């Protein structure tokens, strides 16, 4: 596990040199919007049931064959363990929003993901369309001007999209 | 490696859940003291491959027998001494990383585990260091609280040589 | 799944050797149901469709909040009943399932596990469910034996649901 | 596990379809001729050690080199080891009648038996001639007129010949 | 297998390190009855096949009911007798070759692990073989240190077939 | 795990054959040069540190990079491990001298010991070459004339080298 400190520590140290000023800066950077990005670390916690439930529902009506008998995800152990699933890619996008860094989701999470997914006759294409809808909602409440002070965190917005899209894309 | 952020994740991670308040208001307390620990960092960045060399000599003046003694791991030759002052530095680098990380990570994994196995091994003594280190300590000339999180990890390193 | 004869396979087999006469007797016993049991199938397999639109709105009579409340995952509008009839619908076909086996392997694995961690968080209630489900048991008017087996495991769908 | 019912309730629920009326009648079926399937699965069960130990005899019989110095079953350890396996054949085609399915013996037993078997330098054909031997002495004793009602026990016969050509065909 | 050179490797492995003194000593005793050892070997490797048809026969006479009663795992049948001559050798053969490793090795994991569990199922009785292994025991007539080592295998082939 | 011994038992067992007289004359002969070869083993034994440590300083001075900032042996975790993994090599090879065949050796230790470190972003050839280091110190203590009965132990030290070279072959 690595995070958005530690990784540029990580770097200077394959070169042995002592951390730039400009990097400093960089970080400098971080520690100002810091604020900000627990707002948003927060939000998405508080939301967290709501964001998941509904994206699941947006995907039941988009493709519902996938949930009926037959489909790779009928019965309740697998309905439930679907839902399971996507409330963990939240939970992993959270963790990397907190940190700065990808690392933990990578590795703690999709990891071997896709193979899983896979050899499992699970869709993948339909979890990534999954992790989609999930992140709408994520952005329309994490980005919510009531209740707190009002300001830009349009940078914080732009590294979240970032996450739930390399999400779906290690299993698509 | 090890940083707050990160040892929070991992306590979150092995029970499942979001952070708890406890380890969020622990987290908020880290980016209260960042910018002191960056201001650490640039003040290593600058001045410390300097405090290298003047270490270098402290410890000579401790320790004459590392440089006269015919040296299979001394620093007797002209070539050891060089090595006397990478020595150093690697700890100061490693030292100010960890200013900025806001923890003892760094010198966890860099140079922490695994150092007795070896010094005791190739024959280095830690009193060499330990010494060397104590002299960057006072002469660094560090303000107050730029000093404070830099001096702490410091005694740190000194806590796992002795 | 799990039917009686797996059960006594899984027996034998923990333990390397062939049946125990217990466990044979205990599966002879089996064959001596089957036929009262595939009799209860049977009656599911023709007049169970019904049985689920007949739960379907006994079930608004005792939830009148159901049909009418905004319904984000209630039958309010007409497209939610529609999956509240096939919801009545899959235990029915799941429990006819179990006469079949002999036992609660489908109802076990096809919708037991795994069933509050799902309900209570899509906001659907398991009281709705329970209700409409003792309607069909006193309704169908099945014989005795063929009834005995029938009853069996929709008592065992209602405790779980519990 | 899946047993003969389980496996049609299984087929029924991929289309979510309550059992059709022949499918009830063909298990009725299965439900008729239950004393004779179990005379079957008893007989073998009694008859267990005399089955394996002659399948042996008269497979080394067969290929002698196999058994002597140099042979791949050389050594009591092996000796005994061969024996063990055969009864396990043996056990699993029992299971597989008294359930009227074969997946306890494809899962928990034939899985992964032809690579072991490889990767451990057994000749593997020799095994399949030891089923073949197994399984002559098998039907002889489940098919002996003497101490059973008189009936016709066929079809039973002919689905306990396809558990052993099955285990066969799976190492060879 | 298991020679006393690699029971010591064995122990040193296990604590990651190299050969203690007592394992040293022990294992500069075991070079010092290697001849010995060597020789009994030697003795076997010659009149050996021999000592094998003369158990043959004696056991015959302790057991007559094993030359006649119609065998189907008996030695009735002259070709049955052929293997039990045969029998006899690989017992001798697999001793000959402890006096050689200087251990139980050979016997542990040629002719010890798995024994019973298929004599007693073929219908093999240990009774037969003890006694036909006494006969070579007395008989051999080995001096008395190469009679020592070649003894000392014999017995303890006897005690695990008791 | 085998040993001299144990190795010509097994191959004699193969052929199912009483040991031929040359076989034990073959013996004879290890048991001759016993006393000389506990001798190796226990000089290797003692001077054990001193070997490792000088064969990783002539190899730090030999590819300096490889222990420096961005080396695949940078950091103290790293280097002890690296000094480690030398005096494993030694170790195993002394077992192999004290056994007489290199079995041990083989699957104890190098067994899949090339894998490992190439997946692990580790040299190989600088392994070699710092078995080829510690192989020369080892051959130099092991034939000092001084301390001990004079004497030819030349075949022990042909039989010393080629273990060293099995090992650094392994890595390469
Ligand atoms: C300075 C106090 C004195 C000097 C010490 C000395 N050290 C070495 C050799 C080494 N120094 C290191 C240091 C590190 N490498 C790392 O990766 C890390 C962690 C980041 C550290 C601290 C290492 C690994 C070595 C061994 C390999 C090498 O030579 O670089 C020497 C050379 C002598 C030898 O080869 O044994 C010396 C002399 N000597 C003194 O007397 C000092 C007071
Ligand atoms: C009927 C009592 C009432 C109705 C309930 C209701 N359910 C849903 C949605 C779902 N129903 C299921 C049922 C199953 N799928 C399975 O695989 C199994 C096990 C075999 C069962 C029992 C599932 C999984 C869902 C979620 C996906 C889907 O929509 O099909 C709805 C729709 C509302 C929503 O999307 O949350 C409704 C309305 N509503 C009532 O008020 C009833 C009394
Ligand atoms: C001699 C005491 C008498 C004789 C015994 C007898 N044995 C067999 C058959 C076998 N003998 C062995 C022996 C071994 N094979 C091995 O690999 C090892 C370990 C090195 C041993 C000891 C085995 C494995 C068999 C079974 C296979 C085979 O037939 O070779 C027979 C043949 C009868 C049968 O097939 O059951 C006999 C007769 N019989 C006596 O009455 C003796 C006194
Ligand atoms: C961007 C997502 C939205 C936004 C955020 C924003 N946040 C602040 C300032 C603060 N955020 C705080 C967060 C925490 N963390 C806690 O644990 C906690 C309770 C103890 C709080 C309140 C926090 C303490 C502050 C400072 C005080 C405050 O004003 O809340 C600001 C103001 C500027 C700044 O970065 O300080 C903004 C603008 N603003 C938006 O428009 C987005 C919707
Ligand atoms: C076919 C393999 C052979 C054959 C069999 C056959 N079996 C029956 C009837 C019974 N089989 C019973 C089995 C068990 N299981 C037990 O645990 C047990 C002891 C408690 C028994 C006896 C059984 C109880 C019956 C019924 C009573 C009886 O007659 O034994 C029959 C008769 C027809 C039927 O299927 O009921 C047959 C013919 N007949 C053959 O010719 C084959 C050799
Ligand atoms: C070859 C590497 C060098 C050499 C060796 C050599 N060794 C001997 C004889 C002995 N070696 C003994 C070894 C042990 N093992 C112990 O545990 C131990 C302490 C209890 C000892 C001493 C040993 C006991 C002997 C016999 C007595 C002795 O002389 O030490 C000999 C002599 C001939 C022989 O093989 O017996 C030699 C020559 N000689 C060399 O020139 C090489 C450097
Ligand atoms: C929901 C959007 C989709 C879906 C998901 C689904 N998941 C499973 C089962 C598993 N999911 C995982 C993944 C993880 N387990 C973990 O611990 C973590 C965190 C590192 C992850 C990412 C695993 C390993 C499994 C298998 C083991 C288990 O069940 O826990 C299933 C069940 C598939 C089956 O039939 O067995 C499903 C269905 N299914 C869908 O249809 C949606 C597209
Ligand atoms: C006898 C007909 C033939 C023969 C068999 C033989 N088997 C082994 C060893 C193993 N057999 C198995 C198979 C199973 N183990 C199980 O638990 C099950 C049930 C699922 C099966 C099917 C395995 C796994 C082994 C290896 C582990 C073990 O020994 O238990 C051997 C030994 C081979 C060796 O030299 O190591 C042999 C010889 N050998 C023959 O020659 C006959 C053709
Ligand atoms: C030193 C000459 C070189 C070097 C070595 C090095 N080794 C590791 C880590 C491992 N080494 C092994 C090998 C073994 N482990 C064992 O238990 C045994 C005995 C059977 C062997 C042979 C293994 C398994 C590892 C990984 C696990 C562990 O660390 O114990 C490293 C670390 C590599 C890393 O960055 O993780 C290194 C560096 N490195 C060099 O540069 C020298 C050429």
């Amino acid at each position: 596990m690595l995070d958005a400190f530690s990784r540029v520590v990580e770097q200077a140290d394959k070169k042995g040199a002592y951390l730039s000023n400009d990097e400093i800066n960089a970080l400098q950077a971080i520690v100002a919007d810091s604020n900000k990005r627990l707002d948003v670390v927060n939000r998405l916690t508080s939301n967290a049931s709501s964001i998941v439930a509904n994206a699941y529902r947006a995907l039941v009506a988009e493709r519902p064959q996938v949930f009926n008998p037959g489909g790779p995800c009928f019965h309740h152990r697998n309905q439930a363990a679907c839902i399971r699933d996507l409330g963990f890619i939240l939970r992993y996008v959270t963790y990397s929003v907190l940190a700065g860094d990808t690392s933990v989701m990578d590795d703690r999470c999709l990891n071997g993901l896709r193979e899983t997914y896979q050899a499992l006759g699970t869709p993948g294409d339909a979890v990534a369309s999954g992790i989609k809808k999930m992140k709408e909602a994520a952005l329309k409440i994490a980005n919510d001007p009531n209740g707190i002070t009002k300001g830009d965190c349009s940078q914080l917005m732009s590294e979240l999209a970032s996450y739930f899209d390399r999400a779906a894309a290690a299993v698509a | 490696m090890k940083t707050p952020l990160t040892e929070a994740i991992a306590a979150a991670d092995l029970r499942g859940s979001y952070l708890s308040n406890t380890e969020l208001q622990a987290v908020f307390g880290r980016f209260n003291r960042a910018r002191a620990g960056l201001e650490a960092a640039r003040a290593f960045a600058n001045n410390g491959k300097k405090w290298a060399e003047a270490a270098a000599n402290h410890v000579y003046q401790k320790f004459p027998y590392t440089t006269q003694m015919q040296g299979p791991q001394y620093a007797s030759t002209p070539e050891g001494k060089a090595k006397c002052v990478r020595d150093i530095d690697h700890y100061l680098r490693t030292i100010s990383y960890c200013c900025v990380v806001g923890g003892t990570g760094p010198l966890d994994d860099y140079v922490v585990a695994g150092l007795k196995e070896f010094n005791s091994a190739l024959g280095l003594s830690p009193s060499w260091y330990i010494a060397a280190l104590e002299f960057v300590r006072d002469n660094h000339g560090l303000t107050g609280d730029v000093a404070g999180e830099a001096n702490t990890y410091i005694n740190y390193a000194i806590n796992a040589l002795s």
